[PDB]
C-alpha cells in the first residue's frame, strides 16, 4: 500500500 | 557479516544494494545502503569518494542475493549523489560518513512499497538509543577477513551499543572516534560488519520504531577483541539530510 517506516511486512 | 545469519530482504525491506558498472560489462557490488523516503537512499561518503560518476552507479531495492535477481527488484538510476562536504579519511577513521543518493527509474519513478521494499524511519535530533540496546546490522560484506569474495546471500547480525567512553579507550580507538560517530560490538567479539558491508544500516527500536540510528562507516580488522565497528550517528547529521531531502 502507502510506505510506513521501520514497518516489516 | 562475520557470524549472523542469512536472510531474505523481506526481513530488511529498506537494505539497498549499490553497485558499479564497468567498461567490458560487468558491474561489482560497491556498498550497501537505505532507504528513507520513496526518492531518496542513505549510505556512506567513502563507497563514491574515488569514483564520484553518478552515472556509473546502479541502486537495486528488493534483493536478497548479491549477483542472482530476487523476484520483486527494483532498479534505479542515481539522479543526484550528494556526498558530505567536510569528509576526511585519516589511518583508520572516517569522518562526516554519510551520503544521499536520488534515485529514479527507467520509467521515471522512485521506490513504490512491497513487501520487500519498505523505507526505515529517522531518529529524532541528537537522539539515540541508550548503549546495551541490540541493534541489527545488514550486507553483503566478507564472512571472514581473510576472504576475497562476498557472499551471495544476504546476512544480518544483531551487535549492542557500546558507550564512547568504552569505545575512547586508548586500547580501542582513542580518539579516533568522536561524537559524530558510535560504537557497536558483540560482548564476545563474536560477530561484526566487515569490509563490503560499508553503508549500510544499524537499525536499533528508538521511541517504537525500528530507526536507522548509524551507518557502517569503519572498524579495525573485523571482530577482533576491543576493535568494535564504529557507525556514523545519524541522529546528528539530521539537518544535513533535511538540508537536501525537503
Ligand atoms: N570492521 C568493520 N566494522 C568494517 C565495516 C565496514 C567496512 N568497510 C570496509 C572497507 C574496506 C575497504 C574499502 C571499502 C570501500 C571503499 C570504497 C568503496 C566501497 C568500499 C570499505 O568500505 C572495511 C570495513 C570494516
Amino acid at each position: 500500500l502507502k510506505f510506513q517506516c521501520g514497518q516489516k511486512t | 557479516i562475520i557470524g549472523g545469519e542469512f536472510t531474505t530482504i523481506e526481513n530488511q525491506p529498506w537494505f539497498a544494494a549499490i553497485y558499479r558498472r564497468h567498461r567490458g560489462g560487468s558491474v561489482t557490488y560497491v556498498c550497501g545502503g537505505s532507504l528513507m523516503s520513496p526518492c531518496w537512499v542513505i549510505s556512506a561518503t567513502h563507497c563514491f569518494i574515488d569514483y564520484p560518476k553518478k552515472e556509473d552507479y546502479i541502486v537495486y531495492l528488493g534483493r536478497s542475493r548479491l549477483n542472482s535477481n530476487t523476484q520483486g527488484e527494483m532498479k534505479f538510476e542515481v539522479e543526484n549523489l550528494i556526498l558530505h562536504k567536510d569528509y576526511s579519511a585519516d589511518t583508520l577513521a572516517h569522518h562526516n560518513d554519510i551520503a544521499l543518493l536520488k534515485i529514479r527509474s527507467k520509467e521515471g519513478r522512485c521506490a513504490q512499497p512491497s513487501r520487500t521494499i519498505q523505507t526505515i524511519c529517522l531518529p529524532s535530533m541528537y537522539n539515540d538509543p541508550q548503549f546495551g540496546t541490540s541493534c541489527e546490522i545488514t550486507g553483503f560484506g566478507k564472512e571472514a577477513s581473510t576472504d576475497y569474495l562476498y557472499p551471495e546471500q544476504l546476512k544480518m547480525t544483531v551487535v549492542k551499543l557500546i558507550s564512547h567512553r568504552e569505545c575512547q579507550q586508548p586500547h580501542y580507538y582513542g580518539s579516533e572516534v568522536t561524537t559524530k560517530m558510535l560504537c557497536a560490538a558483540d560482548p564476545q567479539w563474536k560477530t561484526d560488519a566487515c569490509q563490503g558491508d560499508s553503508g549500510g544500516p544499524l537499525v536499533c527500536s528508538l521511541q517504537g520504531r525500528m530507526t536507522l540510528t548509524g551507518i557502517v562507516s569503519w572498524g579495525r580488522g573485523c571482530a577482533l577483541k576491543d576493535k568494535p565497528g564504529v557507525y556514523t550517528r545519524v541522529s546528528h547529521f539530521l539537518p544535513w539530510i533535511r538540508s537536501h531531502t525537503k
